[PDB]
């Protein structure tokens, strides 16, 4: 029993965009199908679900807007998003609830993968080069700078020469600003000898406009 | 036999709330006893119909135990229970000694005072403890007549009086499958014919005292099971010292269902290293799988 | 509806085997209360049933109890692969299907001194009209220290954004990056930019500043 998601979200608030939820070899004719909204640090409120009969429930807030449709033979469940707002951008899941004797509770054990409907419009990342290496603190420890801004999606990664030493460093998750963009601040630990040695090339890539760019900071 | 067909369809109810039983899985449970409670509320006042929620419409007019274990519904009737010249037809109690008991009804009409006070209409402050609603046409959303139907589901120590509906299967015809037409079990091929049954006749047997046909209990009254393919399979061997190839000799078959069973792995004597190249069908055929029907003599 | 609350602060993990994960609600429920578990990074999953219908997939060490109105999650010796946020859902009201808030179980570690570093904005950034002051805070276990921004002996708040990373599996420390977004005119008007760091493991608040 496993479900795989598909599709996503790219249209602006005020359009139509449907989703899909597949199934597996399990007998999908008597169970139910739910939807989960994960806004990464908010509430997960959803009750809209359809069953074998003509049961068509909806949420109290979003009522009469989103329609539900399931197909037993096709093993696919669709969810069209009509009149999309700006506060519904989150991750959508698909689970299955069931009760042991007849009605004890809903299992919701088997989850899916997750789908986001990021509305609005993507942006092309920009990298600020020429980070201060040694202007006020030469000895001790320091770090470089590869801050990136002006990008709606963040399917990126910051590699440091594909691995050269054994220090240990990771990136920072971006946060949504007030304007509607994200910002990342990548740092790296310096070894015992960094002045006059191998530099570090931030391998920023995966641009929505398909334009690679690399520069030493 | 609670079908629960008018509850899922016609999605026009305002609040479809289920407390104990699941809102979806209802066509399988066998409730002990069900009850209906109908009343009309005024707009947004439908907020105390849940176990634990108290207020003025929860202890003076209709109470609710801590474990209700049932569903409730509510549908708007603004275009029915509202006029443009006065709809003073519904009242509610809001003054009573203490609180009501679970599943209690009181139709009393008398001024109340917890100090005696027979309360002749003017005494010092006596008045009728029954206020009328404000049902009108040009009002807001929170001032509309809402008819709340309370379904009291119970699972007490009693036989299964009320249960869910019994969904019948599809009609798989022209295939040897198992059939259960309300007790009539077995296995056969559902094929129609040109017989004429009587309206009172439910099922029909053959001359050999075997069930021949029966009307579908569901709908579309037609004929029923025909016997499947069977017989004695024989092996044709031209001699071990001569060759090592054989041919099946299925005694009495149509040489069409056996091929489908072999291609779908449905026959019981299914050999692992057996195949099919050609099928011949004559009177007492014995389909020669592996032989050619030459027109010589 | 059924207002269900959880623990206000996430409880860490240690060599012990006792947690304080609760799923108290407003009304009373006999057994209409389940328990879930969401590992940060992947999808959630069912962890504990209604205390009497434990299914497969979850080891028998994860137990569950509850009666009346106070529900507790009795868990056995914790495992490093069984950490994350544990949620719970009530089963006494179908329309308001809501999940829990979140009870993260991170691993106890020695309080580490945050690496206080500040980086001035690049010269090419000022050509676009923006200026971002980045203050780096790495190598610290307690995820409770907040960054204080002071510009020209004046407290600044509301224009700073912080980013907290997950707990690493190598040193069991956290990393925080606070970026102060300011305009070009406001950046050229001021000269002093200090990043005040108040941490539990530090005897004195370490403040780093630079001159423009």
């Amino acid at each position: 029993v496993r479900l795989v998601e598909s599709g996503g979200g790219l249209v602006q608030p005020g359009g139509s965009l449907r989703l899909s939820c597949a199934a597996s070899g399990f007998t999908f004719r008597n169970y139910d199908i739910h939807w989960v909204r994960q806004t990464t640090g908010k509430g997960l409120e959803w009750v809209s679900a359809v069953g074998t009969s003509g049961d068509t429930y909806y949420l109290d807030s979003v009522k009469g807007r989103f329609t539900i449709s399931r197909e037993d033979a096709k093993k696919s469940v669709y969810l069209q998003m009509n009149s999309l707002r700006a506060g519904d951008t989150a991750m959508y899941y698909c689970v299955r609830g069931d009760a042991s004797p007849d009605n004890i509770y809903y299992y919701m054990d088997v989850w899916g993968t997750g789908t986001r409907v990021i509305v609005s419009s993507t942006k092309g990342p920009s990298v600020f080069p020429l980070a201060p290496s040694s202007k006020s603190t030469s000895g001790g420890t320091a770090a470089l700078g590869c801050l990136v801004k002006d990008y709606f999606p963040e399917p990126v990664t910051v590699s440091w020469n594909s691995g050269a030493l054994t220090s240990g460093v990771h990136t920072f998750p971006a946060v949504l600003q007030s304007s509607g963009l994200y910002s990342l601040s990548s740092v790296v630990t310096v070894p015992s000898s960094s002045l006059g040695t191998q530099t570090y090339i931030c391998n920023v890539n995966h641009k929505p406009s398909n334009t690679k760019v690399d520069k030493k900071v | 036999v609670a079908d629960y067909s008018v509850l899922y369809n016609s999605t026009f109810f305002s609040t479809f709330k289920c407390y104990g039983v699941s809102a979806t899985k209802l066509n399988d449970l066998c409730f002990s006893n069900v009850y209906a409670d109908s009343f009309v509320v005024k707009g947004d006042d439908v907020r105390q119909i849940a176990p634990g929620q108290t207020g003025v419409i929860a202890d003076y007019n209709y109470k609710l135990p801590d474990d209700f274990m049932g569903c409730v519904l509510a549908w708007n009737t603004r275009n029915i229970d509202a006029t443009s010249t006065g709809n003073y037809n519904y009242k509610y109690r809001y003054l009573r000694h203490g609180k009501l008991r679970p599943f209690e009804r009181d139709i009393s009409n008398v001024p109340f005072s917890p100090d005696g006070k027979p309360c002749t209409p003017p005494a010092l402050n006596c008045y009728w403890p029954l206020n009328d609603y404000g049902f009108y046409t040009t009002t807001g959303i929170g001032y509309q007549p809402y008819r709340v139907v309370v379904l009291s589901f119970e699972l007490l120590n009693a036989p299964a009086t009320v249960c869910g509906p019994k969904l019948s299967t599809d009609l798989i015809k022209n295939q040897c499958v198992n059939f259960n037409f309300n007790g009539l079990t077995g296995t056969g091929v559902l094929t129609p014919s040109s017989k004429r049954f009587q309206p009172f006749q439910q099922f029909g047997r053959d001359v050999s005292d075997f069930t021949d046909s029966v009307r579908d209990p569901k709908t579309s009254e037609i004929l029923d099971i025909s016997p499947c393919a069977f017989g004695g399979v024989s092996v044709i061997t031209p001699g071990t010292n001569a060759s090592s190839e054989v041919a099946v000799l299925y005694q009495d078959v149509n040489c069409t269902d056996v091929s489908t069973a072999i291609h779908a792995d449905q026959l019981t004597p299914a050999w692992r290293i057996y195949s099919t190249g050609n099928n011949v069908f004559q009177t007492q055929a014995g389909c020669l799988i592996g032989a050619e029907h030459v027109d010589t003599s | 509806d059924i207002q269900v609350t959880q623990s206000p602060s996430p409880l860490s993990a240690s060599v012990g085997d006792r947690v304080t994960i609760t799923c108290r609600a407003s009304q009373t429920i006999g057994k209409y209360l389940n328990w879930y578990h969401q590992i940060p990074g992947k999808a959630p999953k069912l962890l504990i049933s209604a205390a009497s219908t434990l299914h497969s997939g979850v080891p028998s060490r994860f137990s569950g109890r509850g009666s009346g109105t106070d529900f507790t999650l009795t868990i056995s010796s914790l495992q490093p692969e069984d950490f994350g946020t544990y949620y719970c859902q009530q089963s006494y009201s179908s329309p308001p299907w809501t999940f829990g808030q979140g009870t993260k179980v991170e691993i106890k570690r020695t309080v580490a001194a945050p690496s206080v570093f500040i980086f001035p904005p690049s010269d090419e950034q000022l050509k676009s009209g923006t200026a971002s002051v980045v203050c780096l805070l790495n190598n610290f276990y307690p995820r409770e220290a907040k960054v204080q921004w002071k510009v020209d002996n004046a407290l600044q708040s509301g224009n700073s954004q912080e980013s907290v990373t997950e707990q690493d599996s190598k040193d069991s420390t956290y990393s925080l990056s606070s970026t102060l977004t300011l305009s070009k005119a406001d950046y050229e008007k001021h000269k002093v930019y200090a990043c005040e760091v108040t941490h539990q493991g530090l005897s004195s608040p370490v403040t780093k500043s630079f001159n423009r």
